[PDB]
């Protein structure tokens, strides 16, 4: 028992389109059909009206021999032709059927209009962070500058729909913009993601967005003292750390030292507790055009394996203030490098020199050390490449060690040590030979 | 040959026995027929000639009328009542229908929840910057929303959209954007999205200080 | 008319001490005078009296012999001589005089503990901020482990006293504290500071303590800076350089930017002629507290390949000179990297996932860009090692491919692209397949 | 050789009939003395022997009484009137006073004003956190604090320290501080201060975050 009216959207002001009220569900042609129209937030227009046969055809006013009714009883269908379009024509359009006019279809919305078909923009719109509280962190999307209308807003792909409050467009200088609201739990958010999925029918821009956070935390006070001096903290050797018989050494020097700088006092903690150095103070070098004061603080391996603190507070005339800076670890659980070997490739055969690389991978942290060793002992030219963080989260470092055919033909065997803490006994090594 | 609708709308809560009237220009002789068109969707014969409620219509509805004047009573509204009401001249060409009336659903008073958004970081490289703020599930739309670009002012670029009283939510619940300048928006900082509704005799407040976030 | 008693705080358990109940206002001589006490929350308790002469002296017994009652009529003052002191005797004494003991004094409080005598601590106590409502802001300090008591609080120098609510002390394993409220307009406190002033009379520690509010968050960094900005250009990527279809930009930003130095106008040299950019200004963007103003302008890439320089003329309202830097090329003879391959090693077989390097060697310069391909077309997980200097003076780079062992075993072959001014036609390529 | 005050205390308002009375263990031939001490200062004879009001003394005070017992009748409670009462036994060494009453007055109820203060930022640094939490200007010292560390417990570790009756506003003002572990504070989030006075059915709350700056 419906009929359903058919194309018909936005029209150039004076051009012409013909929309066509389709309907099924009894005896089309012992029916007569009108059309009516309503405009923004207007009141209901009668406009044409055929008949069953199509012998009157009563039109009126604002359309007169310039919208044309037609009909086809044949095939179920009413039509409209909509000729000489003055802007002041656009509304949706329905297709009822007299009797009383019971039963009336969807409608098509004519927009007689002269402005361009503009593509919009979407803007997530997270909220300014502050705290999630009261467990509904409603979040929105913008969709600004397009034309025509209208455009579908869904949230999720459509699965959100509980609370959600999509708004009515409004025309703004030829273009059109509005937003949609969508009030949700505060755990699930910054876990499971929210998309703002819309399309502008009139243009075909499918487009999903993101609503990503931001990060309110305070961290903008970086800044750096051109006036007085600034020092720097540098971590021990990974071979001193490791190697028992050699003691591991902290430094911390400072640079932008001029003629008046005293001897600064270097004062180290490890962990709020403050220790006597070793008299480390070689202190003062005339550089660039000013010194610098060094202070490399001997500490018991362990401790630093351990993951100790070491803060190095100075005082000095100068000085605005007591300035201190640690250096405790690289943290994590520590991983062993699977470490390898690879000898020359087949390309690379009959060149004078060749190039055995040892793969070290997937380890953790950076503090690793590496050397080859030809014939039996500490060799040269071997470069070892910086430790990057492979797609895990874990790193791997190449060592190039480099000698003559006749060297490595010889079988002479070659080794590569590796030293990295979560290694048995700190260390592991394998071996090359032809 | 025109006929209008009295109240352009009315806003009753459920049982309320509501009324409303349609007078014509001339005599039209009982030819009219009201007509039900609920939000989103299209117009639905409610009852034709004097009255004569059409099949599949609730005996609350009721129509009455004879020449000037054609009235529409309701005992007693619903969720089923809200949408817009116009009768239609049906005795002579041209056809006319009423203005329409809007009837709005009463459910006591409910105030907004408030929402500021700082514009979007894509947005803000292009130019331009919209600060949202989004007032939530309220009840009545009377409310009269007040930016501050930063100490105190409104200024003008705000963009003002409702939405219609939800089905069974009831409730209105408008956005109010603002767009502008990128650096003049750099040139301040605290934006207040202030707001003042019937509900609580206090306005209500939600705002930011432009930061890193 | 009156009588005020001297000395007597705070006293060991056991040992002794002398209070002397003084009078002035009549003749002492001719009458009789007691001495009584009252406890914590407790009764009057009755003690020593002498009398006029010095002829009777009725005594007590909870101080019987313990505690002496003299008198010095002559020059008006009574007495009394706690000696062993039982804790049990800790109180305020009075002093009155018979008739029926009309005229009490002040009272001393003494305390008999083994406790030292401990400074408290003050501890300002501002509201958790929220929304300064009601015009009241209450507030409080908070004076925490003092020993003994009392202790004499006083709001801005005793000026404020409009509602004020100190709290009776407590005691708290051998530890006092309390805390004083003050009810004050919200207006006044922001603007118009408040202090906490506070003195422990037996120790003698005035205080004065500024009630500052919750100290917040955001605060701006704001670090301070001199004359104007400093600029820095810097070169092309080498794969814009290379793949001709992309236009190789090259960049020029400044740095050190306030709210006045306006668009800068930055202008471009390529070899002393200037040139029209492409409106390379995205500019100022507020950073840690500074702006920064970018210059992105494209350019030939046989401009570059030749070597022509690159000037970045600025002119600015600050700027003491219209300053500018060129960005020519690397200089030397252009060497071309051997470029390898090397698949999985023997021992790493069995694992999930395996490493194919990619091994380009002794090339110049570091400019050189790679890339590899699985299946035919661009992947992913491959990381190139930063160019480092080899022996002889060249360089090499190592090329990381990760899959799994069913990717590799059916041969579906990878290969890794080198892009390198040296190479034939700016370009090269190896290929590893299973 | 002893005697006793009628009633510790005793809560009147301002024109009421007060009478209070003291029994001693033996005859002591109206040889007692009442003495009024206000609060935070000496003691002063009021009346002596039987009754004779001694000098300075408002004829609305009155003694009575023989051997076993001694009133004291007021007819009319003041501001004037407000301090502890204890007759003196002054017959024979040992003198002994009575037990003392605390004449409390009346002024019809009036609920509290919370404020939940967050312990200092130089106490934290030191180890230890002092959650104070005032509960001014309120009628009766009828109430009940309870505090939450979190979610809801009240621990210990809680300093209540009440205030003497005010002289012109007649009203407690209790405070209530709670100490803790720095960390242990540092392990929790919202601090709830809950208080149940008599004049609001309901319980008075106040309260916070902790991530409040
Ligand atoms: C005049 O004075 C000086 C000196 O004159 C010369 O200066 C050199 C640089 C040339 O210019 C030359 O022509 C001049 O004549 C001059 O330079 C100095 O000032 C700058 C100011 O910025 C200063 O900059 C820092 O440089 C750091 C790098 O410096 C190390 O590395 C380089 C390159 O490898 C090397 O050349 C340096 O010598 C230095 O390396 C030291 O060297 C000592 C010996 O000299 C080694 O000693 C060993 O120590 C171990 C124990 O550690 C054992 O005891 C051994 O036995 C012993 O031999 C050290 O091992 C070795 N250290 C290392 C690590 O190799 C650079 O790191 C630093 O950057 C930090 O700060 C910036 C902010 O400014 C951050 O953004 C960075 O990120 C970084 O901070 C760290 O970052 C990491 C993450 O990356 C974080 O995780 C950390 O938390 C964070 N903080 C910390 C504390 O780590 C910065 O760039 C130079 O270093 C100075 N020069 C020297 C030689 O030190 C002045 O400019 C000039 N004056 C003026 C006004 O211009
Ligand atoms: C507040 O403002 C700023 C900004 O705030 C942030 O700053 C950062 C650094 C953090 O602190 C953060 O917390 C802050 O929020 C802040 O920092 C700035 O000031 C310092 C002042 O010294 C300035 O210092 C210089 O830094 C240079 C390194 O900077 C590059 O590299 C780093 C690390 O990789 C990177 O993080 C930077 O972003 C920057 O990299 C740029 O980035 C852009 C995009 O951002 C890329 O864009 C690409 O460009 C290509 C074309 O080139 C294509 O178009 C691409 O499509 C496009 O995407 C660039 O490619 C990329 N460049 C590179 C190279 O990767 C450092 O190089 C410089 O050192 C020179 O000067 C010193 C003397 O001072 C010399 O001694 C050095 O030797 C060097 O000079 C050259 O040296 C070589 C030999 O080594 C010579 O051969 C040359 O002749 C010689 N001259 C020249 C001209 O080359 C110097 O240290 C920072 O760079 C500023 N920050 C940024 C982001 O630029 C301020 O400190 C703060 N204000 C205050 C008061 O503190």
């Amino acid at each position: 028992v419906k009929l359903q009216e058919s194309g018909a959207e936005l029209a150039r002001p004076g051009a012409s389109v013909k929309m066509s009220c389709k309907a099924s569900g009894y005896t089309f042609t012992t029916y007569t059909i009108h059309w009516i129209k309503q405009r923004p937030g207007q009141g209901l227009e009668w406009i044409g009206y055929i008949n069953p046969s199509s012998v009157y055809t009563n039109y009126n006013q604002r359309f007169k021999d310039k919208a044309t009714l037609t009909r086809d009883r044949s095939s179920n269908t009413a039509n409209i032709h909509l000729s000489s379009l003055t802007s002041d024509d656009s509304a949706v359009y329905y297709c009822v059927r007299e009797g009383e006019v019971p039963y009336w279809g969807q409608g098509t919305t004519v927009t007689v209009s002269s402005a361009k078909t503009t593509p919009p923009s979407v803007y997530p719109l997270a909220p300014g962070s502050a705290a999630q509280t009261n467990s509904m962190v409603t979040l929105g999307c913008l969709v600004k500058g397009y034309f025509p209308e209208p455009v579908t807003v869904t949230w999720n792909s459509g699965s959100l729909s509980s609370g959600v409050h999509t708004f009515p467009a409004v025309l703004q200088s030829d273009l059109y913009t509005l937003s949609s609201s969508v009030t949700v739990p505060s755990s699930p958010r910054p876990s499971e993601t929210v998309t703002c999925n819309v399309a502008h029918p009139a243009s075909s821009t499918k487009v999903d967005k993101k609503i990503v956070p931001r990060d309110c935390g305070c961290k903008p006070c970086i800044c750096t003292v051109p006036e007085v001096s600034s020092v720097f903290i540098f971590p021990p050797k990974p071979k001193d750390t490791l190697l028992i018989t050699v003691t591991p050494k902290v430094t911390c020097v400072v640079v932008d030292i001029s003629k008046d700088d005293p001897e600064v006092q270097f004062s180290w903690f490890v962990d709020n507790v403050e220790v006597h150095t070793a008299q480390t103070q070689p202190r003062e070098e005339q550089f660039n055009s000013t010194f610098r004061v060094v202070s490399a603080l001997p500490i018991m391996h362990q401790d630093w394996l351990n993951g100790k603190e070491f803060k190095c507070r100075v005082n000095s005339a100068a000085f605005p203030a007591p300035i201190e800076k640690t250096i405790s670890k690289t943290k994590g659980k520590p991983r062993a490098p699977q470490v390898y070997t690879i000898p020359p490739p087949k390309e690379q055969m009959a060149k004078d020199k060749v190039s055995l690389t040892c793969m070290i991978t997937d380890f953790f942290p950076e503090d690793i050390t590496v050397e080859w060793q030809s014939d039996g002992q500490a060799p040269e030219n071997y470069k070892n490449t910086q430790p990057i963080m492979d797609t895990d989260g874990s790193y791997f470092v190449y060592s190039k060690l480099n000698v003559q055919k006749s060297n490595w033909e010889a079988g002479n065997t070659f080794t590569c040590s590796v030293l990295h803490e979560g290694l048995h006994n700190h260390h592991t090594e394998k071996s090359l030979s032809h | 040959k025109c006929a209008h609708t009295v109240s352009k709308s009315m806003s009753m809560s459920v049982g309320e026995r509501v009324t409303l009237t349609c007078k014509a220009s001339e005599n039209v002789v009982t030819y009219v027929s009201w007509y039900q068109q609920k939000p989103e969707q299209s117009p639905k014969l409610l009852i034709y000639g004097a009255s004569n409620r059409y099949t599949g219509v609730p005996d609350r509805f009721t129509g009455s009328g004879s020449a000037t004047d054609f009235t529409l009573t309701i005992s007693s509204v619903q969720a089923e009542d809200l949408a817009d009401y116009h009768c239609g001249q049906g005795y002579s060409y041209p056809y006319t229908f009423g203005g329409g009336t809007k009837l709005e659903i009463k459910r006591a008073d409910a105030a907004p929840t408030v929402s500021i958004f700082p514009p979007s970081s894509e947005q803000l490289t292009s130019g331009g910057a919209s600060v949202v703020c989004f007032l939530n599930n309220f009840y009545p739309k009377d409310i009269n929303v007040k930016w501050k670009i930063d100490g105190s002012e409104r200024q003008n670029g705000v963009l003002n959209s409702w939405t219609d009283q939800d089905s069974k939510d009831s409730t209105y619940s408008m956005s109010s954007t603002l767009t502008l300048t990128k650096d003049e928006y750099e040139r301040h900082n605290s934006y207040t999205c202030e707001a003042t509704h019937k509900t609580s005799t206090s306005p209500i407040v939600k705002s930011f200080n432009r930061n890193e976030c």
